[PDB]
């Protein structure tokens, strides 16, 4: 498997001013347009980790992948050195001269009126924000990275000196749509999150708060199919005509179900099975549930307007089958 | 969790197919 590096501070690296300096230094490398896309990963993969009190364990625990194999690198301060603030990278028995470089010599106030924790935290909350809309609406990444980000920001989670970036924040994506490795590690915490116990950093509670929004993104019109089709169990379900499409509907439940805690993740996992749950596939029942939504829900022919499969006859069903039992 | 959403629904369906065989 190609190799990633991941750089982790060792025990020797205590000062929490010199802390937040490294996490900005490894965002840096992050955006450096230089490094390739795996190598700029493995930079974000460092600085998620570090939130993590041993990040090999993490790694291990949540980094097994099938496309590449992580190698952790300490960095640590040797008092003797005076070149790039006494910091070196150093394997247990050796100190990489060149890397040390390559890290250090290639071309505040907040510290301490928050914290270290308070300040990474920042840093760290942005990065998962962009996985929401990364993978599945492309497109509308930054509006969505905002329309988290107010919350957080609100809280104070997120200070207004440490707000990413339009660009920081198109180049997160970009990384994550190119590598598969960073997506699955991200998933894999967040299902190893699934136990519950109150030993959750604040930094943890925030990112399961991020992967509530995370966890069912690209099947929403799957769900919109369900709750406004199905749940509703109004009499029209009997008919034959939709008989076939809730039979569809049927078996993409069960396969969600087959999946597992995984299945959460399909459209953002990218998963063979992604395009299966898409309303093209189940045409009828999607025009029955979206004519029972417009009645039922305060606009909603936003979400669902021009579509190439719209039957007509389902739509206005739904919306008379709906509006008979608004009356009652 | 919409595992509770699924849940619910299959059931329903099953219902839905087992009272009324073919339409």
């Amino acid at each position: 498997k190609n190799t990633v590096s991941i750089f982790a501070l060792g025990p020797t690296i205590t000062d929490d001013d010199e802390k937040m300096t490294l996490a900005l230094l490894f965002l840096s490398h992050s955006l450096d347009n230089e490094k390739q896309h795996a190598q700029r990963a493995g930079f974000l993969v460092s600085l998620l980790s570090m939130a993590y009190a041993n990040p090999e364990l993490y790694l291990t625990t949540n980094g097994s992948n099938a496309d590449v194999k992580y190698v952790i690198y300490m960095i640590e301060k040797d008092l003797k050195r005076q070149k790039y603030g006494g910091f070196v990278v150093k394997t247990r028995e050796m100190i990489y001269e060149k890397t040390t470089e390559w890290i250090f010599g290639s071309d505040e106030d907040l510290v301490h009126t928050f914290g270290y924790p308070s300040c990474l935290g920042a840093l760290i909350i942005q990065i998962w924000i962009v996985l929401v809309k990364a993978i599945t609406s492309i497109s509308g990444l930054r509006k969505g990275f905002f329309t988290r980000l107010e919350a957080f920001r609100q809280d104070g989670t997120v200070q207004a000196g440490l707000v990413l970036s339009g660009d920081t924040v198109d180049q997160i994506g970009s990384i994550m749509r190119s590598q598969q490795s960073l997506v699955t590690l991200m998933v894999e915490t967040l299902i190893t999150m699934n136990t519950s116990r109150n030993d959750l950093t604040t930094i943890e509670k925030n990112i399961q708060i991020v992967g509530n929004y995370i966890r069912d993104a690209g099947l929403a019109s799957f769900f919109n199919t369900i709750r406004y089709g199905i749940e509703t169990r109004m009499a029209a379900l009997t008919l034959s005509t939709l008989r076939p499409d809730i039979n569809r509907l049927k078996a993409l439940m069960e396969l969600y179900l087959s999946k597992g805690p995984r299945a959460p993740f399909i459209c953002i996992l990218r998963d063979p099975i992604h395009g299966e749950f898409a309303p093209g596939n189940y045409p009828a029942i999607w025009s029955y549930a979206m004519g029972v939504a417009v009645v039922q829900n305060r606009a909603m022919q936003q979400y669902v307007t021009g579509r190439s499969y719209l039957d007509i006859d389902m739509f206005q069903l739904g919306q008379a089958v709906a509006r008979d039992a608004e009356a009652q | 969790d919409k595992s509770t959403n699924i849940s619910s629904a299959l059931n329903i369906i099953e219902f839905i197919l087992s009272t009324d065989p073919q339409e």
